[PDB]
C-alpha cells in the first residue's frame, strides 16, 4: 500500500540522463506506473477504441459536436472531457482531414502545462527536462519539425492564435523534437498499437537492444517493470525498438529519430542478423515491401485486406522462404492475428505455430510481445484439443507474462483458468 | 510513424 521508490534519476557518463536502481530488483517487480502527462488514439485507431480508456468495446458512441472523438461509455466521455473540450472544435473544422498523431497529442499536452496541480507523470522528470536533441538534428528533420509546427498552428486556429496564450517557456518547435524524441507506443492488451503518450518520468529511461526493464500497457496506464535481477546503481534499460529488426535497421533508426548509435553487444556483434534475414535477398526483399502495406492494414483494423494479403504472400513463397526470415515472419504473425479477429480459429493456429521457434530466438527470455503470442499460440491449441502442446505453451506464457505483465494482471487470470481447464483434461483423458 | 516501442513496417 505505501512502496517505496525503487529507482531514481542520474547522469550517465555519456548517454545523458538515466535511471538506475536504488535497490536490488527481481525479475517482474514493479519499478514504476504513471499515467500519461497527455496521450490520444493513433490515427488508424480512432473509432475502433475509446478516446478515453482506449478499449475496443464493440460499440461506441461518437460525441456529437465533433464526431470525431468515439467513447465507450458516458462515463468515459465525461472523464475525457478536459481532454477533449480544447480540441473538440478544432477535430470539427479540420473535417474532412484529421490532424497527425503528434499534432493532436501535442495540442493535449500544451493545455496540461497550465495545470499547475502536479502531475504524477512528471515526478521524476518534467516535460521541460525532455531531451530534445536540437543540436543534432538533420536539417531534414528540422524541415519536417518547421511543418508540423505550422500543421499545429492551422489545427488550433479556433483556440490559440498567439505565443501569448500558452506558458512563456514553452517553444513549439522544441516541443515536436521532444515529442519525437520521448513519445511511447500505447499498446493494448494483444499487443496493438492503440494510441501515443507522453510520460516525462518514464522517458528518463535510456535504450539498449538487450533491456533489463520491459513495459506493458494498462489502457493509457504505464506499468514499468523489471525483467532479470537488477544490481543496486545499475543503469535501468528498455528497448525503443521492435525486437524483428537487423542490427542496420535498428542503427537507423535509432539514429533518424533518437539522434545516436547504440553500442550494445548486440549492436556491436550483429547478434541474430544472419537468422533474420535467412534466405536469397531478391527474394524476401519483396516481402519486406509489402509488409509496409499490410502493417498499414492492420493498424486501421482491416483484418480481411491483411489476410488476403498475407497468405497470398505466405503461399507464394513456400517454396524458397523459410519462417524464421523476420519479415516473413511478420507477415505469419499479421496472418496469425486476422485470422482470430475473423473467427478462422484453425487457419489461426496453422500460422501462429510457425511463429513459435522464431520468436523464441529472436525474442529474449521474458518479452511481453512474446508472452503474449505464445498465449494466444495456447489458447489456439486449447480450441482444437491439442491439450498436451496448449498446456505447455500455456505454462509458457504465464511464466512469462507473471514477469513482464506482473501477477495481478487480468490476463495472468484468464491464463490461470485456462490452465485449469488444460490440466483437467489431461488427467482425465 | 513515432514512439519508443510499437512494430516496425
Ligand atoms: N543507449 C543509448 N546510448 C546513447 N544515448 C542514448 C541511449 N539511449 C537513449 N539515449 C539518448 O536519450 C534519448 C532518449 S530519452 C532518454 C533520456 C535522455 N537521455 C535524457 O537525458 O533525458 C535519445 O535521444 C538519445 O539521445
Ligand atoms: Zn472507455
Ligand atoms: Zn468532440
Ligand atoms: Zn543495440
Amino acid at each position: 500500500f505505501m512502496e517505496p521508490l525503487k529507482v531514481e534519476k542520474f547522469a550517465t557518463a555519456n548517454r545523458g540522463n538515466g535511471l538506475r536502481a536504488v535497490t536490488p530488483l527481481r525479475p517482474g517487480e514493479l519499478l514504476f506506473r504513471s499515467d500519461p502527462l497527455a496521450y490520444t488514439v493513433c490515427k488508424g485507431s480512432r473509432g475502433v477504441v475509446c478516446d478515453r480508456c482506449l478499449l475496443g468495446k464493440e460499440k461506441l458512441m461518437r460525441c456529437s459536436q465533433c464526431r470525431v472523438a468515439k467513447y465507450c461509455s458516458a462515463k468515459c466521455q465525461k472523464k475525457a472531457w478536459p481532454d477533449h473540450k480544447r480540441e473538440c472544435k478544432c477535430l470539427k473544422s479540420c473535417k474532412p482531414r484529421y490532424p497527425p498523431d503528434s499534432v493532436r497529442l501535442l495540442g493535449r499536452v500544451v493545455f496540461k502545462l497550465m495545470d499547475g496541480a502536479p502531475s504524477e507523470s512528471e515526478k521524476l522528470y518534467s516535460f521541460y527536462d525532455l531531451e530534445s536533441n536540437i543540436n543534432k538534428l538533420t536539417e531534414d528533420r528540422k524541415e519536417g519539425l518547421r511543418q508540423l509546427v505550422m500543421t499545429f498552428q492551422h489545427f488550433m486556429r479556433e483556440e490559440i492564435q498567439d505565443a501569448s496564450q500558452l506558458p512563456p517557456a514553452f517553444d513549439l518547435f522544441e516541443a515536436f523534437a521532444k515529442v519525437i524524441c520521448n513519445s511511447f507506443t500505447i499498446c493494448n492488451a494483444e499487443m496493438q498499437e492503440v494510441g501515443v503518450g507522453l510520460y516525462p518520468s518514464i522517458s528518463l529511461l535510456n535504450h539498449s537492444c538487450d533491456p533489463n526493464c520491459s513495459i506493458v500497457f494498462n489502457g493509457p496506464h504505464l506499468l514499468l517493470r523489471a525483467v532479470r535481477d537488477i544490481e543496486v546503481g545499475e543503469e535501468l534499460t528498455i528497448c525503443y525498438l521492435d525486437m524483428l529488426m537487423t542490427s542496420e535497421e535498428r542503427r537507423k533508426q535509432l539514429r533518424d529519430q533518437y539522434c545516436f548509435e547504440c553500442d550494445c553487444f548486440r549492436c556491436q556483434t550483429q547478434d541474430k542478423d544472419a537468422d533474420m534475414l535467412t534466405g536469397d535477398e531478391q527474394v524476401w526483399k519483396e516481402v519486406q515491401e509489402s509488409l509496409k502495406k499490410i502493417e498499414e492494414l492492420k493498424a486501421h483494423w482491416k483484418w480481411e485486406q491483411v489476410l488476403a494479403m498475407c497468405q497470398a504472400i505466405i503461399s507464394s513463397n513456400s517454396e524458397r522462404l523459410p519462417d524464421i526470415n523476420i519479415y516473413q515472419l511478420k507477415v505469419l504473425d499479421c496472418a496469425m492475428d486476422a485470422c482470430i479477429n475473423l473467427g478462422l480459429l484453425e487457419e489461426a493456429l496453422f500460422y501462429g505455430t510457425r511463429t513459435m521457434e522464431p520468436y523464441r530466438i529472436f525474442f529474449p527470455g521474458s518479452h511481453p510481445v512474446r508472452g503474449v503470442q505464445v498465449m494466444k499460440v495456447g489458447k489456439l491449441q486449447l480450441h482444437q484439443g491439442m491439450f498436451p502442446q496448449a498446456m505447455k505453451n500455456l505454462r509458457l506464457a504465464f511464466d512469462i507474462m507473471r514477469v513482464t505483465h506482473g501477477r495481478e494482471h487480468s490476463l495472468i487470470e484468464d491464463l490461470i483458468l485456462l490452465l485449469e481447464e488444460c490440466d483437467a483434461n489431461i488427467r482425465a483423458s | 510513424k513515432f514512439g519508443k516501442g510499437g512494430t516496425y513496417p
